[PDB]
């Protein structure tokens, strides 16, 4: 009963100090855990969306759909937590250039989800609109055995997350390109839209 | 009188306040109901304008006073997901953002970290307004202590 | 007194020169009256206009607020309705501004920055002359204020303005400063007749429309909706309002 949408509330300001009632903390506090605990969640996400899907493709966005509330939350913490609160600061730069922000996802969003920066990231040279995101092994999907990548959409989904609420709409799709003595180096090609193109030309 | 809003990404509201001193307790006198919420709607898109310039009109999270109409200016905050804190500074003479402009950039980065604090919960989506009874008093002992 | 004999040339001049600018009608294409203040020139009508403008705003500059701005604004609109007929007037119209630059400022070359500095100018001329009386005409001695014709004047100033910023990558003036000098009129608009203030909402969604500003043509259309509705009189239905609720 604080924002109802039938009013807006008119409160005087300078009342009284009231009571305390929930505080909580925002600092990385780097807790550990061990990958078979991760893994065991990840094959129980699976276990039931093979179970409630008819196809394919459906079963691939709606895999998506849980990496998408897993990046719209983590983007707003992580800049915000990398330009340090109470312990007040100078805010972060706020990123408006498509190989800004890839720059920043590939150095930061991969550094703080998985312990290493993620190796490589390829301009599309041959022609426009594709951006491929490489590393050298998947670490969530590295338990699945067989060659189909529809396991893989629960780390893309945390991409495609990431840039629809940065402003930026885009579709990303993994594929899986086995290179030398990395047999699992599975690309993902982030692909723009047409209806952002113009603007960052202008 | 001071009126605070926290807009969303499709422009639908998540939070709506107005804070005011005692010496006029009903707070802004025939604007609240018909003005009030028209000039944010309005005045909107300027500050949308402004998400896509590298320079005004190296930060690029505070923003000034954006908007000066009838004597009344605004402030805004672009957030990172998009969603914006514009807010609406009203007084008897023209009004200062100026005297309060090294101030009050911790009281939009001290309310970022609560909107960042609720958004972490899974079960807020988003699309929807901020029904929370401890975000009352994290606001308003925030806008008592530092105006 | 000798500012008795200038303020007879004052009031005489501004008019004698209007009307001969008042005198071109689809850039005087055969009309040949009887050669009294109508001279039905073929390509010359905005030259000799310009002339007869450029003489008395010398004239009035020498004589120096109202009638001054009026003046100024005079030779302005003589220049640009001259620089609009596409004619040999652009070196002769550059240097017509000899009391131009020397009451205002003009101090450009350009299309129409020279008549944005002149029309900057002129506003600043209109906005001296309103620290005086109200009205100092006959019919206007007991009239609203300068608050009726000031708002005439920066008006058709924004509606000269934003057509220079046509939509493509090159924009002639940048896309705020127009916003921003459309927001200066904050008077009290409390009274005048309604018919000013339906036109002027209605351009100024035009403005805002052409900008491409699809929020502030909210506000100013129900700034027109809150005029409708408290005017005292009776009005009858017409097919533009029928519009108007569809486009809000």
């Amino acid at each position: 009963t604080v924002g109802p949408k039938q009013a807006i509330t008119s409160e005087a300001s300078t009342t009284y100090i009231p009571s305390r009632i929930y505080s909580e903390s925002l600092l990385f506090k780097r807790q550990e855990a061990s990958l078979s605990a991760m893994a065991f969640l990840f094959q129980e996400m699976i276990s039931q969306l093979h179970r409630t899907c008819k196809t394919a493709g459906d079963f691939e966005t709606k895999l998506s759909d849980y990496g998408h509330n897993i990046g719209i939350r983590l983007l707003e913490l992580l800049n915000f937590r990398a330009s340090s609160s109470n312990y007040i600061t100078k805010m972060r730069r706020r990123d408006l250039k498509i190989l800004d922000i890839l720059q920043f996802i590939h150095g930061t969003l991969w550094s703080y989800l998985f312990n290493h920066v993620s190796d490589d990231l390829v301009k599309s040279s041959e022609r426009d609109n594709e951006y491929m995101i490489v590393d050298n092994f998947p670490t969530l999907t590295q338990f699945i055995p067989g060659e189909n990548v529809s396991c893989e959409y629960f780390v893309c989904g945390i991409i495609k997350g990431f840039l629809f609420n940065a402003g930026f709409p885009c579709g990303v799709t993994a594929h899986r390109m086995p290179q030398g003595g990395h047999s699992q180096r599975t690309v993902y090609l982030i692909q723009f839209d047409r209806q952002v193109l113009d603007r960052e030309g202008l | 009188p001071q009126y605070f809003a926290i807009i969303g990404k499709k422009d639908n509201p998540v939070y709506e306040i107005e804070f005011t001193n005692a010496e006029n307790p009903q707070g802004f006198p025939q604007d609240l109901k018909e003005l009030n919420p028209f000039i944010l709607h309005a005045s909107l898109d300027i500050v949308e304008d402004l998400q896509w310039q590298i320079n005004p009109t190296t930060d690029n999270c505070y923003l000034g006073k954006v908007d000066h109409f009838y004597g009344l200016a605004i402030t805004a905050y672009i957030s990172y997901s998009g969603m914006k804190f514009v807010m609406i500074h009203g007084n008897s003479a023209n009004s200062s953002v100026v005297i309060d402009d090294n101030n009050m950039r911790s009281f939009y980065q001290e309310v970022h970290e609560l909107y960042v604090k609720t958004l972490m919960n899974p079960f807020y989506k988003i699309t929807d307004p901020i029904r929370s009874p401890a975000f009352d008093s994290r606001v308003r002992t925030l806008a008592r202590k530092h105006l | 007194n000798r500012s008795q004999q200038k303020s007879l040339g004052r009031q005489m001049k501004i008019l004698g020169n209007f009307q001969l600018l008042a005198g071109r009608y689809v850039d005087a294409l055969n009309s040949f009256v009887d050669a009294i203040t109508t001279l039905y020139k073929v390509r010359d009508y905005l030259w000799l206009g310009s002339a007869l403008d450029g003489i008395s705003i010398c004239f009035l500059l020498l004589s120096y607020n109202s009638i001054s701005i009026a003046a100024m604004q005079s030779p302005r609109n003589s220049i640009m309705s001259l620089s609009a007929p596409a004619l040999n007037i652009d070196v002769e119209n550059i240097n017509l501004p000899l009391l131009i630059k020397c009451i205002s400022d003009k101090v450009l070359y350009y299309y129409d920055l020279s008549l944005m500095h002149n029309s900057e100018y002129a506003p600043q001329v209109v906005y001296c002359e309103f620290l005086l009386k109200t009205l100092t005409f006959m019919t206007s001695c007991y009239k609203s204020s300068e608050f009726s014709k000031d708002v005439l004047d920066n008006i058709v100033k924004n509606q000269h303005r934003a057509l220079s910023d046509i939509p493509n990558s090159p924009m002639f003036p940048r896309f705020e400063v127009y916003f921003y000098s459309n927001k200066l009129f904050e008077l009290q608009l409390k009274e005048m007749q309604v018919e000013a203030q339906i036109k002027i909402y209605s351009t100024m969604a035009e403005v805002y429309r052409l900008l491409g500003y699809k929020r502030k043509q909210l506000f100013v259309l129900r700034l027109l909706m809150v005029a409708l509705l408290a005017t005292p009189n009776k009005i009858a239905w017409h097919p533009d309002y029928r519009t108007l609720i569809d486009t809000i």
